[PDB]
RNA sequence: GGGAUGAGCUGUGGGUAGGGGUGAAAGGCCAAUCAAACUCCGUGAUAGCUGGUUCUCCCCGAAAUGCAUUUAGGUGCAGC
RNA sequence: GGGUGGGGGAGUGAGAAUGCAGGCAUGAGUAGCGACAAGGCAAGUGAGAACCUUGCCCGCCGAAAGACCAAGGGUUCCUGGGCCAGGCCAGUCCGCCCAGGGUGAGUCGGGACCUAAGGCGAGGCCGACAGGCGUAGUCGAUGGACAACGGGUUGAUAUUC
């Protein structure tokens, strides 16, 4: 009866965080496009 | 089973009108000089002062 | 440019627990949230001209409150609980007699 | 007494035993109890039989009462006061009076008490 | 109101007209089996009474 | 009901990514989706197919056949 | 803010698309109100009590339904108020709403110490570009090394005072 989402803050950061997004040009474009859209969180 | 059709106004109202409260009958009581009315089944309690007339 | 010890200490803490510790001669201050224990101890000694036995600190997060539809947060604070050396002059807070 | 016809009080019958014993203890301790009408109607003969044992008042009767009741203070007061008080009455030691129902579930209420 | 504002006699008062109209309805959600969500209505009423004095 | 010192179970941390992975192999699993995930874009994809297409009156008023067709529930020309 | 007339222009007319949005019916005062541990009495409070408080009975768990952590949550903790939303009923109660308060470490759990799998990777090699891989190095506990016990106290902290 285990469900798909098992929260873990360290893993969430290491898999989706700012320093990971900025390590590749695809992630840099993702951050830039979220900035362009105007999101609060990148 | 699901309702095949919605009931007409007349048919809904015929069944809806039969849902009603029954009215209890009230008798007079004189307690502490004052007159009240209680259901007949509460006469003893009224005379012994166990009924709170608010 | 120049550093003043009075920029580290912001205000005293006025509460029932604080008043209970005044009887023990222990004082509670709100300090700037990036200072450390040694810095606070040096600043207190310089300002109030008193010997300091030890300084204890604790951070406290701000409370979330909702006003119209969305939450808002208060500021986080850092408190410093200062106990004086056994036989030093009391600190006059000038309005906190307890 | 005559067994309940239909579902017992408070769920099972092991619960009905305890309910009746507790109601009897409270009734003998205070002289007057307010509860739902079915509980009082079920309590009436149950309490009257204990009063009869107390009226007889021998050691065997006291043991037989202690079979059902567990409060020794109430057993003592029943064998010292309620028995001798009812020594001259042949049954009908309790009385049930109906009361206004209660909010929440509209349960009919009644009070049960000893005659004097 | 009849006795105070109108200066009428309380023993002569009879409930002439009375009715209950609908008020605004608040809407809630009850979760049901298998990801279903059903709606729950909280209804209110407006109750109007007209007493009148007559022999 | 089966295993329960083992080819065991489990926590924490890590790795393999879509014609790719992983698979004591069932086309199983890869975030409730898998004989090729998901999101955005090409993009208002295309559909000889199904459905829908909104006020009025006056005049006239059919066809469901022939030929051809990767054609036969489509279309072109003739007929009306 | 409109009428009439000569002209001009249309997002110009809906009953149907298992059309879209909103409001509202029918089913209907119907099903259901979430474990098979179980409640009761007396007194209190209060406008209002089956459910709140106190006391006493009764019953249930007890390799948990008790007591501590980690992860996760984020103020849900305490005090004083509140009672039209919420709580599958009511509620004077509340993990709900408002204000204020509350978390004290040389020794506990981490860093400032060490490294594993793995990651990044100065130069470098390779690759039309994009980039791939990797040396030195540097990160990375779930492991190694390293100093505190007993009692008391608050409404709320305690191997911390
Ligand atoms: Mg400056
Ligand atoms: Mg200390
Ligand atoms: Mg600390
Ligand atoms: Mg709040
Ligand atoms: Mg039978
Ligand atoms: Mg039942
Ligand atoms: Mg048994
Ligand atoms: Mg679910
Ligand atoms: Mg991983
Ligand atoms: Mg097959
Ligand atoms: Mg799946
Ligand atoms: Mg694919
Ligand atoms: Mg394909
Ligand atoms: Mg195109
Ligand atoms: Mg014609
Ligand atoms: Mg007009
Ligand atoms: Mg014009
Ligand atoms: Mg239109
Ligand atoms: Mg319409
Ligand atoms: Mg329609
Ligand atoms: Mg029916
Ligand atoms: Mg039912
Ligand atoms: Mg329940
Ligand atoms: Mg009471
Ligand atoms: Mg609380
Ligand atoms: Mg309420
Ligand atoms: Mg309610
Ligand atoms: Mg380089
Ligand atoms: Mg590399
Ligand atoms: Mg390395
Ligand atoms: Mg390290
Ligand atoms: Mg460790
Ligand atoms: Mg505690």
């Amino acid at each position: 009866g285990k469900r798909t989402f098992q929260p873990n803050n360290r893993r969430r950061a290491r898999v989706h965080g700012f320093r990971l997004r900025m390590r590749t040009r695809a992630g840099r474009s993702i951050v830039s496009s979220r900035r362009r859209k105007g999101r609060r969180t990148l | 089973a699901v309702p095949k059709r919605r009931k007409s106004r007349s048919n809904t109202r015929s069944r809806r009108s039969q849902w009603k409260a029954a009215k209890t009958e009230l008798v007079g009581v004189t307690v502490a000089g004052h007159a009240h009315k209680v259901p007949r089944r509460l006469l003893k309690a009224a005379r012994l002062g166990l009924i709170d007339f608010d | 440019t120049l550093a003043d010890p009075r920029d580290i200490i912001l205000a005293p803490v006025i509460s029932e627990k604080s008043y209970g510790l005044l009887d023990d001669n222990v004082y509670t201050f709100l300090v700037r949230p990036d200072s450390n224990k040694t810095q606070i101890k040096i600043a207190v000694e310089k300002i109030f001209a008193v010997k300091v036995a030890s300084v204890n600190t604790a951070n406290r997060q701000g409370k979330r409150k909702r006003t119209r539809t969305g939450y808002g947060k208060r500021k986080s604070t850092k408190r410093a609980i200062v106990t004086l050396a056994p036989g030093s002059r009391p600190i006059d807070l000038f309005g906190a007699p307890a | 007494p005559k067994p309940t016809k239909g579902p017992r009080l408070g769920g099972s019958s092991s619960h009905q035993k305890a309910i009746l014993a507790n109601l009897a203890t409270s009734l003998f301790e205070h002289g007057r109890i307010t509860t739902t009408e079915p509980k009082a109607r079920a309590l009436r003969p149950y309490a009257e039989k204990l009063i009869t044992h107390a009226k007889k008042g021998a050691l065997h009767n006291r043991r037989e009462v202690l079979k059902k009741l567990r409060d020794k203070d109430v057993v003592h007061t029943l064998f010292a006061e309620i028995g001798p008080f009812f020594a001259d009455r042949d049954g009908g030691y309790t009385r049930i009076i109906k009361i206004e129902a209660r909010k929440g579930d509209n349960a009919p209420m009644a009070v049960i008490e000893l005659v004097r | 109101n009849a006795q105070n504002n109108g200066g009428l006699d309380p023993a002569t008062l009879v409930v002439a007209t009375v009715y209950a109209d609908q008020g605004p309805t608040a809407k809630r959600i009850r979760p049901r089996a298998q990801g279903r969500a059903f709606r729950i209505r909280r209804r209110t009423s407006h109750i109007t009474v007209v007493v009148e004095s007559r022999p």
